[PDB]
């Protein structure tokens, strides 16, 4: 589950 | 009734068990496992696939087989590509065995097996081993077609020559081969040739072969076998030993040649007398005396007691008494303790306190 | 966490305090059984032993490879003054204290205990009618109340104080209600062992002038009495604090005797499911609970729809979430309460999974997981949303005339932590409200 | 930090405890083990309030259960006692004074043999029904034995006792031994303690008995592999001869019943299984060491 | 297509051929491959000369097969004349006589696998046709045929005849037969008594 | 080590690893069953069919005439790649696996000239297996049991197929092909290296087999070991013990004295001090040797328990003829003590005695063994002899 990662861009 | 269906599929179950001899069993002996590694191995019948559960509970019948028996020998042999390929000499050390067994659990099986190969092999590893012990060999067979490159039933006269007994363990149909190999090396009995029928009657058959086999009364092979009860010793200085040339701290020095041993029970490396410790001997004596068998009370004869006499458990109050009594000693007992007392415990606890 | 939470507490007490704790003799068995098993096993042989034992023998009494347990071990003794060193001609000899060796070896053999356990008064009162009728009605009340669900009944002033002053269960008059925080939720989620600790800590702490260690002594002594058969009624400070506990519900009195309650067994040491749950990859619940106590638990952060006998169904919604987030209950409670009350299906169902996933790979291993991994998920981007945009309380400053106090300025404020946000292309930097003031101190020296 | 099961056999024997008292200046030192047995268990309740506690006595027409007193009262202990260690020290005490009163009415009659062995059995039984109906406690058992007095014979001792070193080592069961007797060591207990990673003490005199069961035997299972056994003899692991009766460091033993012998017996047939021996096989054996002519 | 290539991995295939004395020496391998363990395969005709007389037991026979229904050839004058000789004489359908003709073939075959009541093999009945004639077949074969064998796949009489053997492999009471399936002296005077 | 500077005679070291000598001989003295070689060969325009040294070998074995075909071809025509690639596009090799003879192909040339000796050989083959058959499975016997018989002749669905010149169609020539393998393996099989009256006996209705294994009963009378009070005495212990217990038990006396305490606890610590000096050295071992002279330790105690051991083995024999055998090993032990002590007198110089200590411990309990067997040898000839 990825939620903490950093947002794709 | 289901509780009456429990107790009348108990005394189905007791009837086999009620009939108990001491027979007279070879406490040393000297077992070559076959396992069979061919294609026959990658089917899926035996999840996840034969080959690893043969491997596994291989494993346990190693360590089941050297704990029951400390003083028997055991060796393992592998057929695959069509040949008989040694994995282990025979010896008395479970771990090397245990080891064998790991290293064997990658190697992907592949070829046909060959059955007269591998009796061939066993039939030479068993020839060093002395003679007052009893040859065995404990194939498990998982195919229904063997090529072999000469007339096996040769191989079949001359294992019943050098007095080996072969047990066969098949994974999925009856064999003409196997069942008159099982039959002509076990002096007629058509016993020794099973094929299991799950995945839980497999550990049965395995668990089984543990116990040491009854002999005949025509085969004679008593003897008597010089060996020696070692002292542990402590030293300081580890020193080297004789057995793997190798610094341990300590060791078991023997009684003839004072030469130390890393463990016991081995040869001697030295003076080749097999040493053992007392403990090793009173592990089998229980096979040579078995305790009898118990028979369930009447519900309709009056009870010793209320509670059971060794672990003091209230036999529950129900339809059929719940009370077993050891006829030597007339003293009831509890289901948990007529199992455990003919399971575990070697020696029924009544007996030992009546006094006379 | 009692066996380490109540040993800290009692470390803080002062060794004047811990030496008088150590006259009853019932205090001393349930300090020996709180200290680690190595610490158990020193203790008893010095308790028979009235000489001095250099503390050499009793390292070699360890093996090689429990060394660290013994280090252990002798701390722990070390910081409740249990072991009272000595140095002398060279030698470093450990004697246990006398005033607990003393009760100790009472407590052991048959001698005086002025009358430390009680007296029986062969008055024996049957237990699951009355006893834990009343013990259960007593602990719902109080946890219903906590909870925040209605109910009629209304707990007592003297705890209803506690709880106010206590952290747990954080009550604005503003808002002119009360409501639950996340110590409060932690409360709930802890065993009831854990919970009932939990506030016979905290009233322990709000006592002030009742003596502590008449408290202390009955609380100890209140776990040795067994259910029922009750004792006659003892210090004038614990017939009130008794009184107190009768509250609680850990005592019960007929109006003359009391009789010791479930719970007060329970206070001594450790010892499909009722409250567990299932949840859908739909977001619905379905919770086989009739208690009333766990219905109105999950219907803090579940939006409940109907009910049966057998059951509680309902859902989980962006307003339960929502709700409990705001209150003060973090995203992880949420999930660990689901977890720890999953359904027997839901972790076969789960461990078949991990074993499909271990057939397939067996050279990468994932941890269990028995919740469905969407609404875990979707619980945790919710949190996120609250804390979407974040707000500071502060100050501003800008203007600076030459660039190296501005430099320095800033360089101070992220020294003591209060620097929240700078630009050099600007010389502008925003700081905390809490650090204003020290802030403004340095610039005016 | 689980709970531990004791279990306690204590032989109580009127001949073996006379003849003690009668060696030793003291009188009546039964009583001594007795209570100083009272305090050990009272001790072993205190470490853990989960664990529990069993005794088990052998006198001299059977074995009895001192505690749990079977489903199927005088004070001796002070009133003012902990409930929980009254409860166990009560019905000890009145078990014991039971059991001593059948012995006064039985000691007409005579028993030829020890009951040791079986109180050990029926110990063993009890630790697996606690295993069986908890599901988990560690178990351990204490076996109190008196060696002053003296013993017609030990060898049927031999398999039964045997037997349950390995009863005891597959449940991991320590099995530790507490002598009280003129002679320093046994030969099967002794064996028994070190077979099954158990503490074997012997004590000259009962007078401060606590203090050894206090410090060497108050080791739980739990803490085992930490604590180092006090233990200081030797055991030998070796067997007596079947005909001779010496112990023998290098002796022969037949395939067919597995019996020691330290010399090839008279008549070249086994005293155990009457079973006869090649000519052969025995003059192999018999032959003497290779010299230069 | 290279089928027989897959039979030649796990039993050597022996064919029945013309000549008589080389069809016995097929045979002697054919039982030598059986009984040492290699497994072997025999192709052969069931209207031929092996059905007449050479008894297929014990290991020589555990499973049988039967390809087709052994009709006769049908577009023969010899016979056409019989059949319609037999009918205008005896009053016996053509149908029912070649249905006849065919089914004694079968179950000829069929018995030879059988020596004793401890010996066991699979009989199989490979054709569309034999659906509707288990009537025909011997009672004995029949009442061991089932509603559900009647109409299989290969699929199905594989995994069938798996669990068949491995069944049948297994050591069977003596109880079970003590007194039904065989009779000692004792069982037999038991059950002249009870007739009279 | 124990045969270039001991000096031990090769022929005797083999004498004690016999059985793992004959492991490893198994090792490569086993061979494959026979097989179906030809039919395992599968092509998979261009194809590519791949080939083993087992391969080769096993099509060799089973079929003479390729081996006839290849040891002529092999250096002299070509070489033995370019004889696989002719084989395999040969009418031979379709031959040799039963393939139908299709119309004639391109085959090979070369190879195809030997069909003739091919069909030669294969009926002499058959000539050779063919041999009496037992009279119960015999079936020339019964087409000609009644040899007058002259009904009609069966159908043409009875008899091989033929084509319409009348020749054979050619299913039956691959037909006996396979006869013909399947004779040829099992026939292979048995290399140098009343009985049907049994049989036909139903054995379902004979009697059952029986066990008959022995049974023993072991006589539990064992020898004791070898290196009373009155009844009124019991019976008035027994009634102080049942006064005390019942008057009153007091257990705060159970509480030890001062000193009897002390010497208690001393007694338990001094013996718990002896086990904690055992318990802290109950992969190799560390060593605090140097590894050259370790290893060299090493080799000098194998070697020496290698002559221990033969020499036991001999002296134990008890054969007088290996007196000779067991003087040279003697000899040689006696050689081994003077080795040791060398080893340690050389440590002594090189060391400075700082390492002879830790040497000689190691080397302590084998040098014991040696002196000893040197002791027992001399004690037993010395008065058997004189
Ligand atoms: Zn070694
Ligand atoms: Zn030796
Ligand atoms: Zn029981
Ligand atoms: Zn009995
Ligand atoms: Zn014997």
């Amino acid at each position: 589950s990825t939620i903490g990662k950093t947002a794709l861009g | 009734a289901s509780l009456v269906a429990s107790i009348v599929e108990a005394r189905k179950k007791r009837t086999a068990k009620k009939n108990i001899t001491p027979y007279q069993r070879g406490i040393i002996r000297s077992l070559i496992l076959t396992l069979d590694c061919s294609e026959a191995m990658l089917e899926k019948d035996l999840r996840p696939n034969r080959h690893a559960m043969i491997i596994q509970y291989a494993i346990d019948f190693v360590h089941e087989f050297f704990d029951q028996n400390p003083i028997s020998q055991m060796g393992i042999i592998i057929m695959r590509n069509g040949l008989a390929q040694l994995v282990s000499q025979v010896s008395g050390n479970p771990q090397d065995h245990i080891d064998a067994l790991k290293s064997i659990r990658k190697q992907e099986p592949k070829g046909n097996p060959s059955l007269q190969n591998a009796l061939e092999m066993a039939r030479g590893l068993l020839l060093p081993v002395p003679a007052h012990c009893t040859r065995e060999v404990l194939i498990v067979f998982g195919s229904l077609s063997t090529t072999d490159p000469g007339d096996i039933h040769q191989t079949i006269d001359s294992l019943v020559s050098e007095k080996i007994r072969v047990k066969v363990l098949g994974l999925s149909a009856q064999v003409a081969i196997c069942k008159e190999l099982c039959k002509a090396t076990n002096y007629g009995d058509e016993s020794f040739y099973k094929i299991l029928l799950d995945e839980t009657h497999l550990k049965e058959l395995f668990n089984e072969a543990v116990t040491p086999l009854p002999v005949n009364k025509i085969n004679k092979g008593f003897t008597l076998v010089k060996m020696g009860f070692p002292t542990r010793i402590f030293e300081d200085t580890p020193t080297f030993c004789s057995c793997h040339s190798k610094l341990v701290y300590g060791g078991y020095f023997c009684p003839n040649c004072h030469s130390k041993v890393c463990s016991l029970p081995t040869v001697c490396p030295c003076c080749d007398l097999m040493l053992i410790l007392s403990t090793h001997l009173a592990r089998s004596y229980h096979h040579l005396m078995p305790l009898k068998t118990f028979a369930e009370v009447p519900t309709t004869e009056k009870f010793r007691s209320e509670d059971c006499f060794s672990c003091q458990s209230r036999f529950p109050i129900l339809l059929t008494s719940s009370r077993y009594r050891c006829e030597d000693c007339k003293q009831e007992f509890c289901v948990d303790c007529d199992v455990f007392i003919h399971e575990i415990l070697h020696n029924c606890p009544g007996c030992e306190s009546k006094p006379v | 966490s009692l066996k380490h939470s109540v040993t800290q507490y009692l470390e803080e007490i002062p060794q004047q305090v811990q030496n008088r704790l150590y006259t009853s003799p019932a205090t001393c068995l349930a300090i020996y059984r709180i200290l680690p098993p190595l610490a158990k096993f020193f203790i008893m042989a010095m308790v028979f032993n009235e000489n001095e034992v250099p503390l050499l023998d009793l390292d070699k009494w360890v093996n090689s490879n429990g060394k660290l347990q013994f280090q252990n071990a002798i701390k722990s003794m070390k910081s409740l003054h249990l072991l009272i060193p000595n140095k002398s001609s060279g030698t470093l000899m450990i004697n246990l204290n006398p005033t607990f060796k003393i009760s100790l070896r009472n407590a052991l053999t048959g001698g005086e205990v002025q009358n430390s356990f009680g007296v029986v008064v062969e008055e024996n009162v049957v237990s699951l009618d009355l006893l834990d009728e009343y013990s259960a009605n007593k602990w719902e009340t109080i946890l219903h109340f906590m909870v925040g669900t209605p109910l009629a009944k209304i707990p007592s002033e003297k705890v209803l104080n506690l709880l106010k002053h206590s952290k747990l269960m954080e009550e604005v008059n503003s808002t002119g209600e009360f409501k639950i925080t996340n110590e409060g939720f932690q409360f709930l989620l802890q065993e009831i062992n854990s919970q009932l600790w939990t506030l016979l800590l905290q009233y322990l702490k709000m006592i002030e002038t009742m003596d502590l260690v008449d408290v202390l002594h009955f609380i100890f002594m209140l776990g040795a009495l067994e259910v029922g058969k009750a004792y006659k009624i003892l210090s004038e400070t614990q017939r009130i604090m008794l009184q107190d506990m009768r509250d609680y519900g850990l005592v019960f009195q007929k109006h003359s005797i009391f009789y010791p309650t479930k719970l007060a067994l329970m206070l001594t040491s450790d010892t499909i499911p009722d409250g567990s749950l299932i949840v859908e990859t739909n977001f619905k619940i379905y919770s086989y609970s009739n208690s009333p106590l766990q219905i109105a638990v999950l219907s803090l952060f579940v939006h409940l729809k109907a009910r049966f006998v057998n059951m509680v169904l309902g859902q989980i919604t962006r307003e339960s979430i929502r709700r409990a987030l705001t209150n003060g209950i973090t995203a992880d409670q949420i999930i660990a309460y689901l977890e720890t009350h999953a359904h027997p299906q839901m972790r076969r169902l789960a461990e078949e999974k991990l074993e499909k996933k271990l057939e397939l790979d067996p050279n990468c291993k994932e941890p269990l997981q028995v919740l469905p991994p969407t609404v875990v998920d979707q619980i945790r981007l919710w949190q996120l949303e609250l804390d979407r945009v974040i707000t500071y309380e502060g100050s501003l400053y800008s203007d600076f005339e030459t660039s190296q106090e501005y430099n320095l300025l800033s360089k101070y404020a992220q020294d003591i932590g209060v620097l929240l946000w700078k630009d050099d292309k600007k010389k502008k930097f925003f700081i905390s409200k809490e650090g204003n003031s020290q802030v403004l101190d340095f610039a005016k020296r | 930090e689980s709970p531990s099961l004791l279990t306690v056999i204590i032989e109580i024997a009127p001949k073996l405890w006379t003849t003690f008292d009668e060696e030793g200046n003291e009188k009546g030192s039964i009583i001594k083990v007795l209570e100083a047995l009272i305090v050990f268990l009272n001790a072993h309740l205190a470490f853990n309030s989960a664990n529990k506690v069993a005794v088990i006595a052998a006198y001299s027409q059977g074995i009895k259960y001192l505690y749990p007193e079977s489903t199927s009262d005088l004070k001796i202990i002070n009133s003012d006692m902990y409930r929980r260690f009254r409860n166990v020290d009560e019905t000890l005490v009145e078990e014991i004074y039971k059991l001593f009163e059948l012995e006064k009415k039985q000691i007409e009659q005579n028993s030829q043999r020890s009951t040791l062995a079986g109180a050990m059995s029926a110990g063993l039984t009890y630790v697996n029904r606690i295993s069986k109906e908890s599901v988990s406690l560690k178990s351990r058992l204490l076996v109190l034995t008196c060696g002053s007095g003296s013993s017609k014979d030990e060898i049927f001792q031999y398999i039964p006792i045997m037997n349950c070193i390995f009863s005891a080592t597959k449940m991991k069961c320590p099995i530790d031994v507490v002598k009280i007797g003129g002679s320093k060591e046994s030969t099967f207990l002794q064996q028994t303690t070190d077979a099954t990673n158990g503490v074997y003490l012997h004590v000259e005199s009962t007078e401060g008995l606590i203090q050894y069961l206090a410090t060497a035997m108050f080791i739980d299972p739990s803490l085992r592999p930490i604590i180092v056994k006090p233990n200081h003899g030797s055991v030998d692991f070796r067997t007596s001869c079947y005909l001779t009766g010496r112990v023998v460091a290098v002796g022969f033993i037949c395939s067919v019943c597995l019996c020691v012998l330290s010399i090839i017996p008279p008549g070249n047939k086994c005293p155990a299984c009457d079973s006869q021996f090649d000519e052969h096989v025995i003059a192999k054996l018999k032959r003497k060491p290779v010299v230069p002519r | 297509m290279g089928i027989l290539d897959e039979v030649w991995k796990h039993k050597l295939i022996l064919v029945e051929t013309p000549d008589a004395q080389e069809t016995s020496l097929a045979l002697e391998t054919y039982r030598k491959a059986c009984s040492n363990g290699r497994g072997a395969i025999l192709l052969s005709v069931a209207r031929g000369k092996v059905s007449e007389g050479i008894d297929f037991d014990h290991q020589y026979g555990r499973t049988v097969l039967m390809i087709g229904i052994p009709f006769q050839y049908t577009e023969s004058r010899i016979l056409k004349a019989r059949l319609e000789f037999m009918r205008e004489n005896y009053r016996i359908r053509e149908n029912d006589f070649l249905s006849f003709d065919a089914m004694r073939h079968a179950a000829q075959c069929l018995g030879r696998v059988l020596r004793g009541k401890d010996d066991y093999g699979v009989m199989v009945l490979a054709d569309r046709r034999f659906s509707r004639k288990r009537s025909q077949l011997p009672k004995w074969i029949a009442q061991g045929l089932s509603d559900a064998d009647l109409n299989l796949s290969t699929d199905m009489a594989i995994s069938n005849t798996k669990q068949f053997l491995r069944t049948m492999a297994q050591p069977t009471d003596p109880k079970d037969q003590e007194g039904v399936s065989v009779w000692s002296y004792e069982d037999l005077i038991k059950h002249q008594n009870s007739r009279k | 080590e124990t045969v270039i500077n001991a000096g031990l005679p090769p022929s005797e070291f083999w004498s004690t690893r016999i059985p793992l000598l004959r492991a490893f001989a198994l090792s490569t003295s086993q061979k494959v069953g026979p097989y179906n070689v030809l039919s395992t060969i599968k092509p998979v325009n261009k194809v590519n069919v791949n080939l083993s040294r087992e391969k080769i070998l096993n099509i060799f074995e089973n079929y003479p005439i390729v081996k006839k075909a290849y040891t002529d071809n092999v250096p002299k025509n070509f070489k033995e790649p370019e004889f696989w690639a002719r084989f395999f596009s040969s009418k031979l090799f379709r031959k040799l696996r039963g393939e139908k003879i299709m119309q004639n192909d391109r085959g090979d040339v070369i190879i195809d000239r030997y069909l003739t000796l091919d069909q030669e050989f294969d009926r002499k083959d058959d000539d050779m297996l063919l041999h009496p058959v037992k009279k119960i499975i015999d079936l020339d016997g019964n087409i000609q049991d009644d040899p007058v018989v002259r009904g009609n002749r069966p159908d043409f669905t009875m008899q091989p197929g033929v084509d319409i010149n009348g020749n054979s169609d050619g299913t039956v020539d691959i037909l006996k092909g396979m006869n013909r393998l399947s004779e040829k393996m099992i026939m292979a099989l048995k290399n140098e290296y009343n009985d049907e009256r049994n049989e036909l006996k139903i054995d379902d209705l004979n009697e059952s087999y029986k066990t008959n294994y022995a049974i023993i009963h072991l006589k539990r009378n064992a020898h004791e070991k070898t290196t009373k009070v009155s009844n009124q005495q019991m019976l008035q212990q027994l009634s102080l013990v049942m006064d005390n217990l019942i008057n009153k038990l007091d257990l705060n006396q159970v509480v030890p004295n001062n000193e009897v305490s002390n010497k208690i606890n001393k007694r338990v610590i001094t013996a718990i001090k002896i086990n904690a000096k055992q318990a802290k050295h109950n992969l190799e071992v560390k060593s605090t040797l140097p590894i050259d002279l370790l290893e060299s330790c090493r080799m000098l105690h194998t070697t020496c328990c290698e002559f221990l051991k033969h020499f036991y083995i001999h002296f134990q024999s008890g054969e007088q003829k290996q007196a000779s055998t067991v003087k040279k090993l003697y000899n040689h032990l006696k050689d081994c003590i003077e080795k040791l002590n060398e080893l340690f007198q050389d440590v002594l110089n090189g060391d400075g005695e700082s390492m002879s200590n830790t040497c000689t411990a190691y080397l302590k309990p084998v040098l014991n063994s040696i002196t000893l067997a040197t002791h027992k040898y001399d004690e037993y000839f010395n008065e058997y002899n004189n």
